[PDB]
């Protein structure tokens, strides 16, 4: 079963700081069997979770009603939230298996 | 005998209102004599304003109020007087009546004009979402609009690619305009709105606007530019 | 025809000057729209600065351009104008005719309004040094006065006590007006000018002002202030 | 034989910065034998020498023919040259001795 890693767009968010940053991570999922996760860059460069579809209190994941896209949303952004975000399916299907998506850049403007 | 000056006619009007000023003289044979209105805003210095020959056949103005201030005198009443059309904000001031010939010898003691307005910060402000994006071509994109109040579905939605002008996207925050494809939707009533694009295009390089359309002024959005990126 | 919006009228500026912008329309029944006017800073977002119906009984202007801008339109001609007075550093736009419902409809392409920063005054432009001033009864006063062009002996010297009117003191740069005391000093010629109160007494605490009259406009000065401490 | 301290005047001067800002010492001398200092307090309450008369470029002290007073300039006198300022009178007479005159204030403004 040859499945596709998910897709994170944008690749670049510009938000001024006080406002929602949304994220739409995208995933054709062969099965049912998967949850998400959204994940953002450290300083030292590994993944530190957020949020996770399904169950932090400033990042709540939402599944777009079209069985392919999910809202990931940071509600009223700091200017510290700015760095590097990816997404990614966690399958359960045979054969546990995660594959990330392409890293996306965030970037706060200060008010 | 002293000479004295009276003037009257201030008042408060709004910008772009009409306003009338009169001034009485007297202990001088008025019609030998060049008048001259000279104003003075609050808290700032003197400015000349018109000039009227003694026998009123010469008249003089600032290129500040040409056109929009005319200056006139009746010599058989010893009266001078200033007619201010089309006001500004920046002519409020007290304005003097005064005695010229090479110098200002005689000055009234000056009516005040006021032009303002009492629309103050009442104003309907648009904030738009992401400043800006860069999304790959077939990227579902989502676009929101806020509005300081609420405005019901009066929202409006304008594409604006470089170096064209705005085009009519979508209208009363729901519909499509005619020509627009069936890829472009919104959503929302009151205060949020949301602009949606269900697959990016390579002809959706553009910044979009939202305005409000419920009371004047009229108010536009600061924009979304959307840059297919590398 | 086919539904068209043309505009002309653009060019380069300096601030205070005037400018008329048109906009020709054609393919639709030009009388019964309502016709706007919506700029574009050069940088910045969009923004709408005047709105006509369709009769041209009905005018809209945001309180910024109110007393400045005039929209008007000719029905017979199909047209409609813009008259820009007194323009800004702000104006400098692109400006946009839309046929307007509750959006805008059709979008002309825009004329460009370039408002420059060339060009300082065209007219004498008068300076005092001291601008504000507390001095001890007795002590000596200097109040000096710079003219941008040559104005010979043509200068004035005016005083304003607190709630009063101004008052001349010195004409033509070296005499003394009636009833003023001999303490005031007047010297100078062609650019450099002084006022010079030799004993400061209570009685000249007031704003005092210089005004060229050599050429149109008179200018006056911005004025120097002058307690008294004790 | 007693003599007087010079004056100072005016005890406050608001001038825009790139204008001339001119003050005015008054010594009515006893005796021709005697120089002129300007001094500014410097902000460890040294009085620094500007200029004197008989005579930096900035600082002019100039004679006026009535034999009692002195024009004593900042030739376009920048924001930080506001402060603290006076005259001084030294006495080259029989007895050598300095008077200095009352502070006065001098402050720029902005354009
Ligand atoms: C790809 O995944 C999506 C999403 O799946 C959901 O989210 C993930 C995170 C997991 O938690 C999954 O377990 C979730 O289901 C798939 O989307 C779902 O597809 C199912 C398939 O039917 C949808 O089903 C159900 O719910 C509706 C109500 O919302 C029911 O009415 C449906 O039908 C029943 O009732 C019928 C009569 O009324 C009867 O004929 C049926 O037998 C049945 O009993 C059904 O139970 C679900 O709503 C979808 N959710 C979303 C958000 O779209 C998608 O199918 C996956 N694709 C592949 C290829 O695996
Ligand atoms: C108080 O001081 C003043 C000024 O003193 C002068 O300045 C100080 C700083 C020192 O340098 C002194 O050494 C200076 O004198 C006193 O005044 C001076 O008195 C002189 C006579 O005693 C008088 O005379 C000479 O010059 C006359 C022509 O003057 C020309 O120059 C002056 C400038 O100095 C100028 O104003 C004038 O218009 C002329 O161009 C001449 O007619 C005389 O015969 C004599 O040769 C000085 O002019 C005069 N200086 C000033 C500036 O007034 C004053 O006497 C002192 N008072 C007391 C009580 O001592
Ligand atoms: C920013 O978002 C918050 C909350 O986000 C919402 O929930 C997410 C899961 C997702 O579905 C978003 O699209 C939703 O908008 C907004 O929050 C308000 O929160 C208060 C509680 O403090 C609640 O009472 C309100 O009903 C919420 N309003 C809405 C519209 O949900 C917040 O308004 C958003 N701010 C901006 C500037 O958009
Ligand atoms: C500022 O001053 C200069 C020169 O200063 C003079 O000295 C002071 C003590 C004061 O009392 C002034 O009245 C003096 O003029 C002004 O410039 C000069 O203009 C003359 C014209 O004849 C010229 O010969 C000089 O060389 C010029 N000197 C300089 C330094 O420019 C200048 O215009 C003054 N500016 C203002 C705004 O007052
Ligand atoms: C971000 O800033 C907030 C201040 O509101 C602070 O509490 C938080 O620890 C910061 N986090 C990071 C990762 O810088
Ligand atoms: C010294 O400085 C103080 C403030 O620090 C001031 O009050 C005092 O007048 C100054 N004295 C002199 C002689 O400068
Ligand atoms: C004042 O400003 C000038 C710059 O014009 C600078 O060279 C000088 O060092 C400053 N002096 C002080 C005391 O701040």
């Amino acid at each position: 079963r040859p499945w596709n890693p998910p897709t994170f767009s944008p690749a670049l968010l510009v938000v001024t700081e006080g406002d929602n940053a949304t994220f739409t991570c995208s995933f054709s999922n062969t099965s049912e069997s998967f949850v998400l996760n959204w994940y953002r860059m450290s300083p030292s460069n590994q993944t530190d979770k957020l949020a996770a579809f399904p169950e932090d209190c400033r990042f709540r994941v939402t599944q777009l009603p079209n069985g392919r896209d999910f809202h990931m949303s940071v509600v009223r952004a700091r200017r510290n939230d700015s760095g590097t975000y990816l997404c990614g399916a966690i399958s359960l299907a045979p054969k546990a298996q995660i594959k990330e998506s392409l890293r996306a850049e965030l970037r706060v403007t200060e008010r | 005998m002293e000479v004295q000056l009276v003037e009257s006619g201030g008042g408060l009007v709004q910008p772009g209102g009409s306003l009338r000023l009169s001034c009485a003289a007297s202990g001088f044979t008025f019609s030998s004599y060049m008048m001259s209105w000279v104003r003075q805003a609050p808290g700032k210095g003197l400015e000349w304003v018109a000039t009227i020959s003694g026998g009123g056949a010469n008249t003089y103005y600032p290129d500040s109020v040409k056109g929009r201030f005319t200056i006139s005198r009746d010599n058989a009443k010893n009266s001078l007087y200033l007619q201010m059309n089309s006001l500004r904000a920046e002519d409020t001031a007290v304005y003097y009546c005064a005695r010229q010939l090479y110098y200002f010898d005689y000055w009234g003691q000056g009516t005040t004009v006021t032009v303002s307005s009492g629309g103050g910060g009442s104003d309907i402000q648009m904030t738009q979402s992401p400043s800006s994006l860069s999304a790959s071509v077939g990227d579902r994109v989502t676009i929101t609009c806020l509005a300081s109040q609420t405005i019901g579905t009066w929202l409006t939605w304008y594409q604006q690619k470089p170096g064209k002008a705005p085009k009519l996207l979508i209208y009363t925050a729901t519909s499509l305009a005619d020509g627009v494809p069936s890829r472009f939707s919104g959503s929302g009533s009151g205060t949020d709105f949301t602009l949606t694009i269900s697959s990016l295009q390579p002809e959706d390089f553009a910044t979009y606007y939202c305005q409000q359309v419920y009371s004047i002024p009229w108010t536009f959005g600061g924009g979304t530019k959307v840059e297919i990126k590398r």
